[PDB]
Order: C-alpha cells, then sequence, then structure tokens
DNA sequence: GGATTACACCCAAGACACCAGGCACGAG
RNA sequence: CCCGGUGUCUUGGGUG
DNA sequence: CTCGTGCCTGGTGTCTTGAATCC
C-alpha cells in the first residue's frame, strides 16, 4: 500500500516517488511487453 | 584566606558552543510520514534517540 | 567471492540529459 | 466553526 | 498572404573505456 513508499515534497507543489514507486512502475511496463512479445514475433532470441 | 593564591592576566578565548544553541526540549511534536515516530533534530522540534 | 571497522548531537551546501513536436517571429 | 502541517537522499567540518 | 527558422515543452532515456584480514 502507499505507507510503505510515501510521496514527498522536494520543493513546494513539487513532488517526487519513491524508488519503490518508480521501480515498481518498470516492472508494470516490463510485463505489458511480455504479453504482446509471447503472442508474436517471437523466435526464441526476442523472448530471451 | 589562609593560603594565597596565584593571581594575575591570562588571554581567555570565547568558543562557539553556547547552552542556547543546545539546549533542547520536546513534549509531542511532528512525525515523520513513513515511521510515524518523531523527527530528528532540533531545528525540526525533534526528539532524543 | 563476502564480513566488518563503539554510541549520541549540531552546522552548511546540491538535487535529470536528448530528441521530436508545435508555436511564434521574420522575410519575400 | 471547530481541527490544522512539510520534506527525502549524500557530502565536508566540529562536539564528547 | 505564405514559407523559412528559432524557442519551449514533454516523452523518453544510457555506456568511448577507465583499503586489510579474520572465517
Amino acid at each position: 500500500p502507499p505507507q510503505v513508499r510515501p510521496s514527498i515534497a522536494m520543493d513546494e507543489t513539487t513532488q517526487g516517488q519513491d524508488d519503490l514507486t518508480h521501480k515498481l512502475s518498470d516492472i508494470l511496463k516490463a510485463n505489458i511487453n511480455v504479453q504482446k512479445l509471447e503472442m508474436d514475433g517471437s523466435p526464441q532470441h526476442i523472448i530471451n | 584566606l589562609m593560603a594565597q593564591v596565584f593571581f594575575g592576566p591570562t588571554y581567555y578565548q570565547r568558543l562557539r558552543h553556547m547552552v542556547d544553541d543546545k539546549i533542547h526540549a520536546r513534549a509531542r511534536g511532528p512525525v515523520q510520514v513513513l515511521t510515524r515516530q518523531p523527527v530528528e533534530g532540533r531545528s525540526r522540534d525533534g526528539g532524543l534517540r
């Protein structure tokens, strides 16, 4: 939940995200590309 | 005084450490967002470790 | 290959580059 | 018309 | 009136090779 990775405001309104929030975005993006890649254009090396 | 006292001028220097720059007390106060525990530091009304 | 170098407090000074797109300005 | 709070990560020098 | 050219902004993003001794 957000309790573990709270947002912080560097200067005024501006807010950056916790390292886990950015890293979960990367896992989530990478998860979507496996969806599309498994179905088509997967001649072993691409999947690898 | 029954004893005599060594007495005379000496050069003394005033150092930066003054008590009103160090004194600190906390009852209740601000907490960290992440741990919900008292913050660190005199300048933030913090609590002792 | 990893494992560590006692505990506590305060001060000051820094935080993301590169390329494609639109919009505004100047000239013919 | 009550309640009402603001920062995270490092570097350098000290104090004991 | 219409085309050439510079500035602001957002989505995107990675690599020319260059301290010591206990279990």
